[PDB]
């Protein structure tokens, strides 16, 4: 229902250690420094990019360690002070519960890829029904061509 | 590095348009007399123009490719909006830890 609560990113509630990632293209592009509104580091996360449209093997995870609803997704580029140019135009989203059964998130629709940003800047919001019920929430960037992309994240729901 | 003009002092409600000529990635950046250097605006580029929540509705960026000049309408214009501007091409991750040299700024007052 209402129940969409900011989970930890920004706030730090999930800490450092939570937040891995496949990849990194430096230390200060790290997985920890993937937390929506955040401008530490070099501004996102960001792989040793460029993500290819055919293999979308590039993800940050993030573990919550309960079970959480998942009702909301937020997401946001390497703003760097406005210094940074990268995003994700899209994005698809994998969970578990236990950390070895992984689940591609569809639409009540079918459809997998979320839309993402347009800029590094602005904090796009996507639902997500049916709601996801995780433990562990992968957010996969996908896009039409090898290009660069970074992210900054946010989960919102509750707690089970 | 990129010259900005066209400011001047402006009553509040007011409006202003800056200028900014010499490069696809390029913003709008402030300082205010005791603040650091904020980001107001950028243009991409699908060319993808955003502004600062703090400007939002009331700015405007667009790009000339005729006299190859980039230019900022500030509409609604308020007290805080007073600040010396500057214009700046925008990197990628591999240039991140390049040296920045920034060039002329306006300044803008917003007073009655």
């Amino acid at each position: 229902a209402i129940c969409r609560y900011p989970l930890g990113m920004s706030g730090g509630q999930i800490p450092d250690e939570d937040i891995t990632a496949s990849s990194q293209w430096s230390e200060s592009t790290a997985a920890k420094y993937g937390r929506l509104d955040s401008e530490e580091g070099d501004g996102a996360w960001c792989p040793e990019i460029p993500v290819e449209p055919d293999d979308l093997k590039e993800f940050l995870q993030i573990d919550l360690h309960t079970l959480h609803f998942i009702t909301l997704v937020g997401t946001q580029g390497r703003h760097a002070g406005g210094h940074g140019i990268e995003f994700a135009p899209m994005y698809k989203i994998n969970y578990s519960r236990d950390g070895t059964r992984w689940i591609s998130w569809r639409n009540r629709h079918g459809k997998q890829v979320l839309d993402g940003n347009s800029n590094p800047y602005d904090i796009f919001l996507k639902d997500l029904e049916p709601p996801i019920v995780a433990r562990f929430v992968r957010f996969i960037p996908v896009t039409d061509h090898s290009m660069n992309v970074c992210m900054r994240v946010e989960l919102y729901g509750c707690v089970w | 590095q990129l010259q900005a003009s066209g400011g001047g002092f402006v009553q509040p409600g007011g409006s202003l348009r800056l200028s900014c000529a010499a490069l696809d990635g390029m913003g709008w950046f402030r300082q205010a007399p005791g603040k650091e250097r904020e980001f107001v605006s950028a243009i991409s580029g699908n060319y993808a123009s955003y502004y600062a929540d703090s400007v939002k509705g009331r700015f405007t960026i667009s790009r000339d490719n005729s006299k190859n000049t980039v230019y900022l309408q500030m509409n609604s214009l308020r007290a805080e909006d007073t600040a010396t501007y500057y214009c700046a091409p925008q990197r990628s991750i591999y240039q991140s830890h390049k040296p920045i040299y920034w060039g002329q700024g306006t300044q803008v007052t917003v007073s009655s």
